């Protein structure tokens, strides 16, 4: 989210995600991007 | 030993938990039977 | 799937009740199907 | 449609897979039904 730096789309940068504690509710409650869908998942049940 | 609406460890269910006999190889800890039911858990 | 409960451990009220009706008209005939299915049975029995 | 055909060779996935859902629920009955038709005329068979 403070990203530095991405990759470009034609060769879109790839990232590993696991083994963490991430709230993804503060993303809703945080309305800071200009789209925020969560298409196969509820926002407002994943912090938990 | 007393059945309630529980969310275990991010797996969620309802039921009773209670110490079980089972074998449940190191490699699991929580394995679904018919419903996709737990057996033993963590068991 | 054939649980709800994931759905509504990560789905919405709308998306998850639109295939929980698609999930519940399969249960409604398979339930009935089972009992026409029995009380076909049910006649053979009364004719024996 | 009566059709799946035309569908596969003129839709997208997504939509022609729900309008076969629908197709093969139609289906589906129909057959269970038949064979509900049958098995009441094999008990009045049965009986005969
Ligand atoms: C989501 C987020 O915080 N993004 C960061 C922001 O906090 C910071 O103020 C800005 C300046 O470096 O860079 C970006
Ligand atoms: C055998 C073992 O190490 N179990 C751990 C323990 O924190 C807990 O009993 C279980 C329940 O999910 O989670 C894991």
């Amino acid at each position: 989210f403070n990203a530095t730096r991405f990759a470009s789309v034609y060769a879109w940068n790839r990232k590993r995600i696991s083994n963490c504690v991430a709230d993804y509710s503060v993303l809703y409650n945080s309305a800071s991007f200009s789209t925020f869908k969560c298409y196969g998942v509820s926002p407002t049940k994943l912090n938990d | 030993n007393k059945c309630v609406n529980f969310n275990f460890n991010g797996l969620t269910g309802t039921g009773v938990l209670t110490e079980s006999n089972k074998k449940f190889l190191p490699f699991q800890q929580f394995g679904r039977d018919i419903a996709d039911t737990t057996d033993a858990v963590r068991i | 799937s054939s649980v709800l409960n994931d759905i509504l451990s990560r789905l919405d009220p709308p998306e998850a009740e639109v295939q929980i009706d698609r999930l519940i008209t399969g249960r409604l005939q398979s339930l009935q199907t089972y009992v026409t299915q029995q009380l076909i049975r049910a006649a053979e029995i009364r004719a024996s």
